[PDB]
């Protein structure tokens, strides 16, 4: 709250030469006065949806939503993101 | 066995060296070779001093340095065309 | 535990693994130490009051003064 | 609305580039009062809302200018 | 337990003083020819051609004719 | 904390509960404090600063 | 004063490492942290005198690489952008 | 065997008896050598800008508001 | 070797979703006009000649 | 009047006195040898005081006749470049005496004879303007190094190590001698001042440049010929092996500066891509070869090979800053490689394994050695703040300004330098301690602790303030770059 106004305030005069922004690519005022109000407050909506789904999966609805003992393509989905896209595997073997 | 002041070798020109036959007077060719560097270092040093001119200009003016240092920016950019031995565009000395 | 004295009579280990002798006598300097030490002192003094006694004559300060008196001739 | 602060008063002021749009004459008092007031968001508001509405007017006239192109493009199709 | 030197294990001595002399192994084999012809005559030639091409392109931008080298 | 059949939990110290409560209540109050004064800023209705 | 912002942590580290046997496991803990907190206070002072009192501070200690027209110097740029990160680094370092 | 090795940066749990005495000397040692750093810097810190409000660094400094022109560097 | 097959798909989603941002052409969907400054778009204070 | 003659005479007097000293008087031999070496070091240092870094011509010169018609003669002198090499040569040798100080009883007085002989021998190389006698003293260092490698070699396989180091050198030496004969027969003399002012034939320029490159590509390890250095360098005593990478490795690289670049201005330009395509692939191939190595000595030698191949790029890139950076890198390498071989030799003098497999967890003990080793590894790791980084940054700057491709390959060298040196450091003195092999071991005593002090102080001094080194030789580098051309 203290730094919202003083340093991002549509042309605050303390930066001076520290940070220079070209005239052409300066889109700040229309980032606040042209907001559709249907997009500015949407990440709160994804946040509350994530809250709902996380609470449901990890507190109550975990009988099937937690462990997936399917046949194929689901264990490998678990491994793909656990091993972070196999970067530590492909990069290692193919370069070092 | 020197004076306490800065040395001064020679400034005008080496008379012995003739460009038409560079290897004709070996005694005077080394004089021309050393005179070339002793005169190119002058240009390098004045480039350095104009660089500090520009640097202090940017350090004083503020946000209006795109309209109050252009007379020195053009004095820097053209001074790098033939300064020292740094880029393949060697100066025509 | 900020008030209790430490449980150490002496810092552990020996400096350069050289066991101190009985109290009262010196360290019994070794043959190489004295010439090497005096040469180190001579090196320090020569590089100290010799380097900061050589006049600054070079291709940098001479060119600096020359270009300072030559850039001023624009007219 | 046309600007009045030009040349010396605009250049002597330390306003940064990019915020030097059509209506920026009143930014000098805003930054003079804001700088001495510790940059408190809850202490400088007399000179702020005028600038906020000036930028409001600039944005809405900017979209008004595009309204004409948007409603005239139907001729091409 | 008064020996400052290492024990010099038998299985490590051969590993040490075997890679020191690989002339007997690396005399004549099929993979050696491919490796040498792809990494001692191929890569140096490619990088030399790249360097001379870079020099030529630098010359062209300045306009001066390229040196024979 | 009272001891059980394996969980002999130790109760938190005096200053490790009241300090937490009285510091978190500040944030809880501050959320609504910024939702009342500067709240009308980002809602799409009643834009402040001369609006 | 501006040199004290940078050199005090180095001095504390050097003296702690060289004389970590003279100081116990708590002497270095109370000494290096005190030096870093002093540096943080210096950074806060610089922020007050630069960020709000907008006048950047410039300096040059000695030439590092004094080759031809390749002037490298030990100078620092106590600028408005820099002092914010001075606060960020010093406060967090002292707290850590 | 830890007591045999010197461990110049201090042993694992090196706890000298008079560690407070050494820490007092060490802290005093930093302060006495910090003054030359502060004193030598007083001939430095060139800031041609003049702040809108007075800072507390005018007593030990004078390199502000003087280096205005850039035609005689 | 099976990891490389997953590697191609993983980066393919990124570039594939990158191309989809070209198929909508949000550049022409601006609800306003390009910003304009006085004095030839501030020519004197951005370079050029005085 | 501290001229160059005394600087060469003093080691000769030291050697002569040592010749007639009985073997029993082991107390006096080491003392007088070390005193002679230190007097030589101080006599070299005092030259830096009276250097007068202003003139393009040469400093104190001594002329002694060598032929009946004064055709060619001993003509001493330094200009701006060999001065630092003379200082570092005079500084490394007392370290050589100090490192081999404890075990002098077995070595005898013959150990110091060879070192002092090589001492004034390498002194007479750097300050030798006459071209032919520069070759006489350039190959005179064969005998002392041959003797040091053979007589006091560590293992019995030293017989084959010395043969390569000898014959590889002789081949290029005689190939250079043929070029020297061609130059003398054509010009008439071999004095450097005159011979630099003779109009050569372009067809003759290429052949003579190749003939010089025949040997100068052996002293600096190049791609075709670098086998001798590891095999003949792992198998030398620590006091002796520390100058194969100390001064014996800087002859050919420095020989390029004095007898190739200003000598053949029109041939180096025509052969520039060849040197680039050799050194750029050398810094890659040797660095990759370094990774899969087990011996502790060979890795440091390979890193030295990579450093020399890097400095060769910056030397042939004719720039006022490229050559200065080359000299700074060569001095810094002479310091750091010497320090690294002492660091890896003090381990050998206690355990005698020379294998990284046995070494491990040497931070839990001998921490001072661990700190010194870490500092010198960082210096070899090419960090800013040390003298090396000043060394290769100017090399990269000089290379990029001329050719963009070569700079990227050269900087691949300092990228790959973090793969073997850091791995060695973490695999030798930061692993898990094993009592099976290293049953017992001590730490550095007062000798090797003081040995690294000059190395550390010089390293930091030339890393944080390299101004004096660059200040003393800006004139000479300027004169060397601007030669033959007049624009
Ligand atoms: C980019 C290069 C800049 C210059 C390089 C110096 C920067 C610091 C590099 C050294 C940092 C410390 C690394 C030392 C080795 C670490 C491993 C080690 O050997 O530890 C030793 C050494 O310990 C140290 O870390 C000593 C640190 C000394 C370095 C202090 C100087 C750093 C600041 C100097 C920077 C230059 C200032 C500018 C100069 C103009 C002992 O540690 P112990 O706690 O006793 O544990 C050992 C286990 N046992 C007790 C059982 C034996
Ligand atoms: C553990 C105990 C070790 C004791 C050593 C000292 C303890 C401190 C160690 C910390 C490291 C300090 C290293 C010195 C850093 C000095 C950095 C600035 C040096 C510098 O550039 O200024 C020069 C000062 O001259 C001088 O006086 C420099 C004298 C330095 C003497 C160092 C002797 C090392 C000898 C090693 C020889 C190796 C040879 C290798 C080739 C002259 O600068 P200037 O030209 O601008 O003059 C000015 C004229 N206006």
């Amino acid at each position: 709250y203290l730094a919202k106004d003083m340093m991002i305030g549509l042309g605050t005069n303390f930066w001076a030469n520290s940070l220079l922004v070209l005239p052409k690519n300066e889109i700040l005022a229309e980032s606040e006065f042209a907001a559709p109000t249907i997009i500015k407050l949407i990440p709160i909506l994804f946040s509350t949806l994530g809250a709902f789904v996380a609470y449901n999966v990890n507190l109550v609805a975990d009988q099937f939503q937690r462990a997936f003992q399917t046949s194929t393509f689901c264990n490998r989905l678990y491994s793909f993101f656990n091993k972070r896209w196999f970067f530590d595997q492909v990069l290692n073997d193919f370069l070092v | 066995g020197r004076k306490k002041g800065l040395p001064e070798f020679e400034e005008s020109a080496p008379d012995g060296f003739d460009p038409e036959n560079p290897y004709k007077d070996p005694v005077a060719m080394v004089e021309m070779r050393e005179h070339i560097v002793r005169e190119k270092w002058i240009q390098i040093e004045k480039a350095k001093i104009l660089r500090e001119k520009v640097k202090w200009c940017y350090r004083v003016e503020g946000v209006n340095h795109y309209q109050k240092c252009r007379h020195l920016v053009q004095q820097y950019l053209d001074s790098t065309r033939g300064v020292g031995w740094g880029k393949d565009h060697r100066p025509i000395s | 535990r900020w008030a209790t004295p430490g449980h150490e009579e002496r810092p552990k280990g020996y400096f350069m693994n050289r066991t101190p002798p009985a109290p009262g006598q010196s360290r019994k300097w070794e043959d190489w130490e004295l010439p090497c030490y005096i040469t180190s002192f001579l090196t320090i003094v020569i590089l100290g009051v010799g380097l900061n006694a050589k006049p600054d004559l070079s291709i940098e300060t001479w060119a600096h003064q020359k270009a300072l008196e030559r850039l001023e001739m624009e007219k | 609305k046309k600007m009045i602060a030009t040349q010396e008063e605009m250049s002597a002021a330390k306003i940064a580039l990019g915020s030097r749009d059509m209506c920026a004459h009143l930014l000098i008092p805003l930054n003079k009062c804001r700088q001495a007031e510790f940059y408190l968001p809850w202490k400088c508001e007399d000179e702020r809302h005028v600038y906020e509405k000036c930028e409001y007017e600039l944005v809405m006239e900017r979209m008004l200018a595009m309204k004409k192109i948007r409603e005239e493009e139907a001729l091409a199709k | 337990g008064g020996g400052m030197e290492t024990n010099k294990n038998k299985f490590i001595e051969d590993w040490g003083s075997a890679r020191e002399n690989l002339e007997h192994n690396f005399r004549w084999t099929r993979r050696n020819f491919a490796l040498i012809g792809i990494f001692g005559i191929a890569l140096p030639i490619i990088v030399y051609k790249g360097i001379v091409k870079d020099f030529h392109m630098q010359d062209e931008d300045a306009g001066r004719p390229h040196r024979k080298f | 904390g009272i001891t059980y059949k394996g969980v002999t939990v130790h109760t938190p110290k005096t200053w490790h509960t009241v300090t937490g409560k009285g510091l978190c209540a500040v944030m809880w109050f501050w959320i609504l404090y910024r939702a009342k004064q500067d709240g009308p800023v980002v809602m799409g209705w009643r834009h402040p600063w001369d609006g | 004063m501006y040199l004290l912002i940078v050199f005090l942590p180095l001095l504390g580290s050097s003296v702690a490492g060289f004389f970590g046997r003279f100081l116990g496991s708590e002497g270095s803990a109370i000494m290096t942290t005190t030096c870093v907190s002093f540096s943080s206070i210096l950074s806060l002072i610089a922020f007050y005198e630069v960020a709000l009192g907008a006048s950047a501070c410039y300096l040059r200690i000695a030439p590092w690489i004094s080759s031809e027209m390749f002037d490298a110097s030990w100078g620092f740029l106590f600028d408005s952008l820099t002092v914010v990160m001075l606060i960020v680094v010093t406060f967090i370092s002292s707290l850590v | 065997f830890r007591a045999k090795v010197w461990s110049m940066t201090g042993g694992p749990n090196c706890r000298p008896k008079h560690w407070r005495r050494n820490t007092a000397i060490a802290m005093f040692g930093v302060f006495l050598v910090c003054i030359p750093i502060a004193k030598l810097s007083a001939k430095l810190e060139q800031r041609p800008h003049m702040p809108v409000r007075p800072i507390p660094s005018q007593i030990w400094c004078k390199n502000f508001g003087t280096k205005d022109d850039y035609e005689k560097e | 070797y099976e990891a490389l097959a997953w590697l191609s798909g993983g980066l393919g989603f990124f570039v594939g979703l990158g191309l989809l941002a070209v198929l909508n052409d949000k550049a022409s969907k601006v609800p306003f006009t390009p910003r304009v400054y006085p004095y030839d778009n501030l020519r004197v204070e951005l370079g050029g000649e005085p | 009047y501290f001229n160059l003659s005394g600087l060469i005479l003093c080691p000769v007097l030291g050697s002569i006195i040592l010749l007639f000293i009985p073997n029993s008087r082991i107390r006096l031999i080491r003392l007088i040898g070390l005193c002679a070496s230190l007097i030589t070091f101080l006599y070299s240092l005092v030259l830096w005081i009276q250097f007068d870094s202003s003139t393009a011509k040469f400093q104190f010169v001594e002329s002694l006749r060598w032929l009946p018609y004064e055709n060619i003669n001993f003509y001493l002198g330094i200009d701006g470049i060999s001065l630092f090499f003379v200082i570092l040569t005079t500084f490394l040798i007392p370290i050589c005496i100090l490192v081999g100080w404890s075990g002098m009883r077995s070595y005898g007085k013959e150990y110091i004879i060879a070192f002092l002989i090589c001492e004034f021998l390498m002194i007479a190389v750097f300050c030798m303007l006459d071209l032919l006698l520069f070759y006489v003293f350039f190959e005179s260092v064969l005998i002392p190094m041959f003797i040091i490698i053979g007589v006091w070699g560590s293992r019995q396989r030293k017989i084959k190590a010395a043969y390569q180091f000898f014959l590889y050198t002789l081949l290029g030496s005689l190939f250079m001698l043929l070029a020297i004969l061609l130059i003398l027969f054509q010009t008439g003399t071999t004095d450097l001042q005159i011979l630099l002012t003779t109009e050569f034939s372009e067809r003759r320029q290429i052949f003579l440049w190749i003939a010089f490159f025949a040997s100068f590509a052996v002293k600096v390890p190049m791609v075709p010929v670098h086998i001798w250095l590891p095999e003949a360098h792992v198998e030398a005593p620590t006091a002796g092996s520390v100058i194969l990478a100390g001064i014996l490795l800087k002859f050919g690289t420095y020989g390029f500066l004095r007898f190739s670049i200003p000598m053949f201005p029109e041939a180096t330009l025509c052969f520039t891509p060849f040197i680039y395509t050799l050194s750029a692939i050398a810094i890659i191939y040797t660095s990759l070869t370094t990774l899969r190595q087990i011996d502790l000595k060979k890795i440091i030698a390979y890193s030295s090979v990579a450093h020399m191949n890097l400095v060769t790029i910056g030397m042939f890139s004719l720039n006022i800053q490229g050559i200065g950076g080359s000299i700074l890198l060569m001095l810094s390498h002479g310091l750091v490689s010497s320090a690294l071989f002492l660091c890896v030799g003090v381990l050998y003098d206690r355990h005698k394994t020379r294998l990284v497999r046995y070494y491990g967890g040497l931070v839990s003990t001998m921490p001072n050695f661990s700190t010194i080793f870490f500092f010198f590894t960082l210096a070899n790791m090419s960090l800013p703040g040390t003298s090396s980084f000043i060394g290769e940054f100017l090399i990269l700057v000089g290379a990029f300004q001329r050719n963009s491709l070569v700079a990227t390959l050269a900087a691949l060298g300092m990228i790959l330098g973090a793969a073997y040196s850091l791995w060695l450091y973490n695999r030798v003195v930061s692993g898990n301690l094993k009592p099976d092999f290293l049953h017992k071991f001590s730490d550095l005593n007062g000798r090797e602790v003081f040995i690294f002090i000059p190395f550390l102080v010089g390293l930091v001094w030339m890393g944080v303030y390299p101004k004096v080194f660059l200040d003393c030789m800006h004139t000479s580098v300027s004169n060397l770059v601007q030669h033959g051309k007049f624009h």
